[PDB]
């Protein structure tokens, strides 16, 4: 019974919150670019596009 | 103690209590076989210190888990959308995924 | 649907221009692209050419996707339905610009 | 707009570990910044409507704003508030107190409660913090008094910066003759009571 009660304890102690997200992997920063070159030139594809123009 | 170390205190408070029972067999071994008084002497000096102190210890875990006031009601979660680690790494996912 | 256009013009070779001004072009952080895919107006106006000395017919195009091809010349402006309404608009060109431009 | 609400103290020693109980959980956390004007129209003869309520309150939020800017005053957005109070017999009920969230816009801003000649009274600061569910919302509170009148300089003035977090779900009903929203909001805002029960106790308390 007491190692019943003490199991209890244990996860009284451990049931509170986590402080915060907390770290996994966040491990190499994606490209900004390839992304873009991916969303334009595959929307791009297959149009005339004249540059920007003033 | 922090975190899990209270537990963790706990943990190997475990194997603490077990052999008390060896004590106590003994205990009895003391006149039942041992035939000699200054055994018991000895440890009716050491089963309740081996027990008590334990329990004391637990009361203590316990009242202290008291003191840190730890929430027993489990909250019940929102449905979680995206916490930032998973966001950014879906993101170098996204770089994979290019 | 712009393709629709370019391969119309691709039929007469008639010189015209594709000007895209993407949301998507832009993203200073990861977050900005999130905004960069909303359904908001987009312009896409065109330069149909064969006239010489005077200005193109040039065209307002904002294909919102819900909630869209609005030219203007010298004298309307005017919203058209199909893209093929483009067409026979400057085909009324093809035609009467031509014989106005040969009065002018 | 009848806003439905309790309260309940957070000692900041326990605060952000609250908050860990509540944003990670919740919409925000948005750190509040509004200067008040609680302008009191003195006014003739008695019977005079006299309550706090009746009292003016214009509602300048600034939490966008610099803390040194000066185009502040008049400006960045301004509110105004008179609001019925929560009504009679809501014991331990949510109380229920119909608001006016009034709206401007124009260089003057101010003026024309002095315009209604209305005198100026105490000011305060909503500071604390907001969490959403959908049109209700919880809002813990923090009203530091303002360093100064018409100043937007920290520090303020808590009546104790060991000051209390006076917590507070909410929310707003745009009318109060069905009996839906009634009944709806407060079953939904009692079991936000119960996921504060698990950190903290709140209570009605007369207005």
């Amino acid at each position: 019974q007491l190692l019943d009660v003490s199991r209890q304890i244990k996860s009284y102690w451990l049931t509170n919150s986590l402080s915060t997200s907390f770290p996994t992997v966040d491990y190499s920063e994606p490209d900004l670019e390839k992304v873009k070159r991916t969303l334009t030139k595959l929307q791009n594809h297959l149009l005339e596009v004249s540059l920007i123009e003033p | 103690s922090s975190d899990t170390q209270q537990v963790q205190n706990i943990l190997e408070l475990e194997a603490k209590i077990p052999d008390i029972l060896s004590s106590a067999g003994k205990c009895i071994e003391a006149i039942q076989l041992n035939n000699s008084l200054e055994d018991f002497r000895k440890y009716s000096k050491e089963f309740l210190e081996t027990v008590e102190f334990i329990s004391t210890g637990l009361r203590r875990q316990a009242l202290e888990l008291e003191k840190a006031e730890v929430p027993v009601v489990s909250l019940q979660p929102k449905k979680r959308y995206a916490s930032t680690p998973l966001s950014n790494l879906i993101f170098d996912q996204s770089s994979k995924l290019i | 649907e712009s393709l629709e256009f370019q391969r119309w013009l691709k039929q007469r070779d008639i010189s015209f221009k594709f000007m895209p001004n993407y949301p998507w072009e832009k993203a200073k952080d990861f977050l900005e692209l999130e905004n960069s895919l909303s359904i908001n107006r987009l312009s896409i106006s065109w330069r149909i050419m064969v006239s010489n000395f005077e200005p193109a017919i040039f065209i307002q195009h904002t294909p919102t996707l819900h909630g869209v091809w609005r030219c203007k010349d010298q004298y309307s402006s005017n919203q058209f339905s199909s893209l093929k309404n483009v067409c026979q608009y400057i085909e009324h060109h093809i035609n009467s610009l031509s014989r106005r431009s040969k009065k002018t | 707009m009848q806003e439905l609400y309790l309260l309940g103290v957070v000692p900041s020693r326990r605060f952000e570990a609250v908050v860990n109980s509540l944003s990670k959980t919740l919409d925000g956390p948005k750190t509040i910044l509004e200067f008040w004007v609680v302008y009191r129209p003195k006014d003739v003869p008695p019977n005079l409507p006299r309550q706090p309520d009746s009292w003016l309150r214009l509602c300048s939020n600034i939490e966008s704003h610099d803390e040194t800017d000066t185009e502040w005053s008049k400006n960045t957005q301004w509110s105004m508030y008179l609001e019925g109070n929560s009504e009679p017999k809501r014991e331990d009920k949510c109380g229920i107190r119909p608001v006016n969230r009034a709206k401007l816009t124009n260089g003057s801003v101010t003026e024309f409660v002095e315009k209604m000649g209305y005198e100026f009274s105490h000011e305060y600061i909503i500071q604390g913090l907001e969490y959403f569910f959908f049109d209700t919302t919880v809002r813990i509170y923090q009203t530091l008094i303002p360093s100064q009148q018409r100043s937007i300089k920290p520090p303020f003035h808590p009546m104790n910066e060991e000051q209390p977090w006076i917590l507070h779900v909410y929310t707003h009903v745009a009318d109060a003759s069905n009996q839906v929203a009634m009944a709806k909001a407060e079953a939904n805002l009692t079991k936000v009571k119960t996921l504060l029960s698990a950190f903290c106790d709140l209570k009605n308390v007369r207005l």
